[PDB]
């Protein structure tokens, strides 16, 4: 008993949180003295917004605010319960119907948080023993979804189909070795329509052909491409013309384009109806507040009323991407079609901290010059494939042509001065 | 540790006859489910289920049929109790849209008629802050007109606002801790911040009745998880002793950390955690404490600071103080409070701080107004009246239900009243009969609970008046006479 | 009055045996099986077992 | 209802055998099966007991050792799609009051039926082969092993 006693006494626990160095740039938060919008004020400095994922400029639209106000007067702010227990409103069903009709699909399910959407959708279908072929440049939400599931994860090179065919063929060899296990193992391919980390689009037709050739289902993430790509802005499927029925599950969030909190998944009833009972973020959490749902519905109505805003956004992205080419020390990473792309250092020095510091100097000098920029933030020790540090450039239909040219110019002089 | 006031809780045992009848019912359901599956497989009876497309018929089947067994054979029969749509503010009285099914709950069609004035015992508004007309609604409307609805970026990026900082300092003052941080979802709070605090090589000790968010957060981090029995400090003490002594299983080394995840009030069980003894044990064995206060932050306490005020303890003893604004304050969200160093570490290393969109501005305005009303900064006496009314309603409802002969779980103070039904058919019968008499309740079944124990939970509120409670109690008495639901040996 | 009491007893039988949730044809299948078993039991008791229990019941009735 | 709403167990199945009144219900079920068998007129008492033992052992084998998985979707991401119910019980702890009771009761039924069958040879071989069929899997050595690849997948 006594030896147990001082065994208890001698043990000493590590502190709960490690001692944090104050040098962390993420420690200091930018404080916005008002709504984040065009002509915002950041850190007391008037600026033009180039960092907020507001592509269509629906955040400040009076119609959206009026609809939200009416719904707020009708219901209030809180739902006070899960969807199972008196938390379902008529606005939720209306929004789900509207999303299903907009995406030309049988059914849709809405979660109250963008991260939880995919982080709960992926574990619902992929269980232990299954095989998931996921791109290397997959966002953190997808990675946490794949970690919550216990399936075997196989990574392939970004937007590279030779590596995908190679992995699929090795899986077919292992299939030939043992058919009994092969009959009970499911194969999934998780990709993103417009990658956030790299700003590059994905090859859907090749993916569909590989699906039908190798009997592997397809899950698609359309966070960035939901409201920006296609003639009617229905995603990357409309961009390529691919039939939406080929893609099994399509997930997105309402925060970026629709400008309200939440997220959703769309598909056939066969796949969607499972998440109502097995999606953890859906079953064990309160529903979306009614005012946000009404704002999303009004944003959908505006997006359906006129489809030219997507073309305006496309031409602005083309102009700014063409203009930003030719910087001395900064290289543009992404595509012309992408609204949000990156600027990285052409010559990378050994230390990541000093690269981050250099990009921060560029960002600060731009902010003093009335251009509000940001820098992509990552969890270094958590990410499976950590991207290089970069300055994020985001394009919105509100920004006029002259403002885009001034932004490109100002970034040019600031970058040349800083790298010199 | 010792209790300044008595700690009363009762968990009556199931009568043996009721247990035998429960198993009879479940056996009948299992046999008829197997028969129905046999009929459907041979296409003798057409199945009302969606089927995969013809182009994918040669793919491996997406689902395993046996996993859906309880969904088709038992859940579908009584599916009409759950997912009831509403079309009104979830106050003391709610309006429920009516739906009818002609194929035995496989598909639902909404008739025009809507039920009005249903007594609401399923919503979570403890202090009655869910009003469509009030001061909070006006402030929220003003901030909605100014800031718009929702933000389009992340906190570490341009998405941080001044309203969020104001809310964080107000929360820090409210709880009594040095610092606090706010998140846009209560589930995401745990799921995204338990992994940051604890990693591989550390131990997590979980209760038997932890919420799904706490269990998911524990799973995502690589720590070892060991489960002690519900409110059994003998089990907690034994687990702490063995964990400190024997060390890691594969290579007997000291644990880096030991974290104890507990909750203030358990909603289904109705019980309140024995906080003084947990604090004593964590002080003796040098283990950290994570306290989820979703259900107790508004309901419990003389003024409403939570379980720590209810017991009269010191907030500085609790290492991490989680909480949710959905239940009591009437707006969606979540928070964690603690030391300034902890909060700064979370501000830098929280998953939702880096990747997830921050909270909507009108919601933070509603939270600010509600919390100021609770602590009385506005000067209006609404702060004390809501808490006092909640306590009075809780005591009256629990006492008068116990004196009718029902079996009830949990402490006398907790504002959640789980009545026990014990039989699978009585779940659906109770739900339908209570709805027929204009009372809305929540019922749970076998996969959720222990097999013998099936219950219906009542969530009391400060909005319920004496007349409403008396009406509900007379209706509950009539139903209990009809369904024979008074299994209490001590009282009749 | 007896009809209402018998209806209540049948209601309790449905609730206890979980027949309250089964479809009508399943109820009929279960009822037919039960009555068949009861009939076979009484007939087998009458053929082989002595009727002393029947005599006891008759004496109790008197 | 959803798994995990009112308890933190990933697999409720493992504890259904330790619940309250389950043993008495099992015994009453065996007794009811025996009485239903006695209800048949032409059948004789020794073959009644043989039928009781055979039907009990067949059903118990089907449920405990044949059907594998969980009837409800479980949030542990499929620990036990391959495991049978006997392997699932108590998370693989090899001895337990429930396991001891479940493995003891067939032997008691065998002794009773051997007494009432007048010790006949045909009935003895039938009852003993049935008892061996039930009792062989209960051995701790035969945990998660499929002979000739039957019911592995
Ligand atoms: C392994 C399977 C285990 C089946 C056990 C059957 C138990 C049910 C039983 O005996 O009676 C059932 C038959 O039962 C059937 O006829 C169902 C036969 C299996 C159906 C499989 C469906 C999926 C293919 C019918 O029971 P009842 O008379 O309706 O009561």
């Amino acid at each position: 008993v006594k030896e147990k006693e001082e065994l208890i006494e001698e043990w000493q626990p590590e502190p709960l949180v490690p001692p944090v160095p104050k040098d962390h740039p993420a420690l200091n938060y930018n404080i916005v003295s008002g709504p984040p919008s065009h002509k915002t004020v950041v850190n007391g400095k008037e600026c033009i917004n180039f960092a907020s994922f507001n592509f269509l400029g629906l955040l400040d639209n009076p119609r959206v605010k009026a609809a939200a106000l009416a719904s707020l007067k009708k219901y209030g702010v809180g739902t006070c319960g899960p969807r199972g227990f008196y938390g379902t409103f008529d606005v939720h069903l209306d929004l789900e119907d509207r999303l299903a009709k907009f995406m030309k699909t049988e059914e849709a399910i809405i979660y109250s948080y963008g991260f939880a959407t995919i982080a709960s959708a992926i574990p619902a279908y992929s269980k232990r023993g299954d095989i998931v072929f996921v791109d290397r440049a997959a966002c953190f939400a997808i990675q946490k979804g794949l970690q919550a599931s216990r399936s075997d994860i196989k990574l392939f090179k970004h937007n590279d189909m030779a590596d995908l065919e190679r992995l699929l063929k090795e899986q077919e060899i292992e299939d030939q070795k043992n058919p009994r296990k092969a009959r009970v193992t499911r194969r999934f391919i998780v990709v993103e329509g417009l990658y956030m980390n790299t700003g590059t689009i994905c090859p859907l037709p090749e993916l569909v052909k590989l699906k039908y050739k190798y009997k592997a289902r397809i899950f698609l993430e359309e966070s960035l491409s939901f409201g920006v790509l296609g003639e009617h802005g229905r995603g990357v499927t409309e961009h390529y013309g691919i039939n939406i029925d080929d893609i099994d599950l399509i997930s997105a969030n309402m925060e970026n384009a629709l400008a309200s909190i939440g997220g959703f998944c769309c598909g056939r009833s066969f796949v969607i109806d499972h998440q109502r009972l097995s999606g953890q973020g859906y079953c064990f959490s309160a529903s979306l507040p009614p005012l946000l749902a009404a704002a999303a519905i009004e944003a959908l109505n505006i997006m359906e009323e006129n489809p030219g805003i997507f073309a305006v956004l496309k031409e602005k992205c083309g102009q700014i991407h063409k203009a930003l080419q030719g910087i001395s020390g900064l290289k543009v990473v992404g595509e012309s079609l992408s609204p949000a792309f990156h600027l990285q250092l052409e010559e990378s020095t050994g230390s990541r901290e000093q690269d981050v510091r250099l990009l921060q100097e560029i960002v600060d000098q731009c902010m003093n010059r009335s251009i509000a920029l940001t820098q992509a933030r990552y969890l270094e020790k958590e990410e499976k494939c950590l991207p290089p540090p970069s300055i994020r450039v985001v394009v919105t239909v509100e920004q006029t042509e002259e403002e885009l040219e001034r932004a490109a110019s100002t970034i040019k002089e600031v970058a040349q001065a800083v790298l010199l | 540790g010792l209790y300044k006031r008595p700690f009363n809780e009762a968990f009556e045992e199931t009568p043996m006859l009721v247990a035998v009848l429960t198993y009879v019912g479940y056996g009948v359901l299992t046999l008829f489910g197997y028969l129905r599956d046999f009929l459907r497989y041979w296409r003798i009876e057409k199945c009302h289920h969606a089927t995969e497309r013809e182009e994918q018929k040669d793919f491996v089947s997406l689902y395993q049929d046996f996993e859906n067994f309880y969904t088709r054979n038992l859940y579908m029969r009584i599916r009409d109790n759950w997912n009831r749509p509403i079309c009104s503010v979830p106050g003391a009285r709610v309006d429920i849209m009516e739906r009818q099914s002609h194929d035995y709950n496989w598909s639902f069609k909404y008739t025009g008629n809507i039920i009005k004035g249903v007594i609401n015992m399923g919503s979570y508004n403890y202090l009655g802050f869910a009003r469509n007309t009030g001061s909070c609604q006006e402030a929220a409307a003003k901030v909605l007109e100014e800031y718009g609805a929702g933000v389009c970026s992340t906190r570490q990026e341009i998405g941080n606002l001044d309203k969020h900082e104001e809310l964080e300092e107000l929360v820090a003052r409210f709880l009594g801790v040095e610092a606090a941080m706010a998140y846009g979802m209560g589930f995401a709070t745990n799921s995204m911040n338990i992994p940051a605090l604890v990693g591989k090589g550390c131990l997590i000790l979980s209760d038997e009745l932890n919420h799904a968010s706490l269990v998911l957060g524990a799973r995502l981090s690589g720590a070892t998880i060991r489960i002690f029995k519900h409110n059994n400090m003998q089990s907690l003490e034994k687990l702490l002793k063995d964990a400190i002594v024997y060390g890691q299983p594969r290579t007997r080394r000291p644990w880096k950390k030991i974290l104890i995840l507990v909750e203030g009030i358990y909603s289904m069980e109705g019980s309140i955690v024995r906080l003084p003894e947990v604090i004593a044990l964590k002080k003796k064995y040098k283990a950290y404490l994570y306290l989820d206060e979703a259900h107790s932050i508004g309901a419990l306490g003389p003024t409403g600071r939570g379980v720590v005020e209810y017991f009269g303890l010191d907030p500085e003893d609790v290492d991490v103080m989680m909480g949710t604004f959905t239940k009591s304050f009437g707006a969606s969200g979540g928070y964690i409070g603690g030391k300034k160093e902890l909060i700064d570490y979370l501000r830098t290393h929280s998953h939702s701080a880096v990747y997830a969109t921050s909270l909507s501005p009108p919601v933070v305005e509603q939270i600010i107004t509600s919390m100021k009303c609770i602590m009385g900064q506005d000067g209006t006496s609404l702060g004390k009246e809501c808490v006092q009314q909640l306590a009075e309603n809780t005591r009256y409802f629990r006492r008068r239900l116990k004196e009718m002969g029902f079996i009830i779980y949990g402490n006398e103070d907790s504002p959640v009243v789980p009545l026990m039904l014990y039989m699978p058919a009585k779940i659906g019968a109770f739900g339908r009969e209570m709805l027929k008499r204009n009372i809305g309740v929540v019922v749970v079944g076998f996969p959720a609970t222990p097999i013998i124990e099936s219950r219906a939970r009542f969530c009391l509120s400060a909005a319920h008046t004496k007349e409403i409670l008396d009406t509900a109690l007379k209706e509950i008495d009539e139903v209990g006479d009809l369904l024979q639901l008074k299994y209490s040996r001590h009282r009749l | 009055r007896a009809w209402k009491q018998m209806s209540w007893f049948y209601y309790q039988y449905l609730l206890v045996t979980a027949l309250y949730m089964l479809e009508p044809w399943e109820r009929t299948v279960f009822n037919s099986m039960l009555v068949s078993i009861v009939g076979m039991a009484l007939y087998t008791g009458y053929v082989f077992m002595p009727q002393h229990i029947m005599a006891i019941l008759h004496y109790f009735e008197i | 209802m959803n798994v995990g709403t009112a308890h933190s167990e990933v697999n409720p199945n493992t504890r259904v055998m330790n619940s309250r009144g389950i043993w008495l219900s099992y015994v009453l079920a065996i007794g009811l099966l025996h009485i239903v068998l006695l209800s048949i007129p032409f059948v004789s008492v020794p073959v009644v007991w043989t039928l009781t033992n055979l039907i009990h052992n067949m059903g118990m084998y089907i449920f405990l050792h044949t059907v594998k998985g969980t009837p409800f979707e479980t949030p542990d991401q499929g620990k036990a799609r391959l495991l049978t119910h006997w392997e699932q019980m108590d998370y693989g702890v090899q001895f337990t009051a429930s396991r001891k009771f479940l493995t003891i009761t067939p032997i008691v039924l065998y002794f009773l039926t051997s007494f009432y069958t007048k010790y006949d040879q045909i009935h003895f071989v039938l009852n003993t082969v049935s008892l061996m069929s039930v009792l062989i899997p209960k051995l701790p050595q035969l945990h998660g092993v499929r002979i000739f690849g039957i019911n592995k997948y």
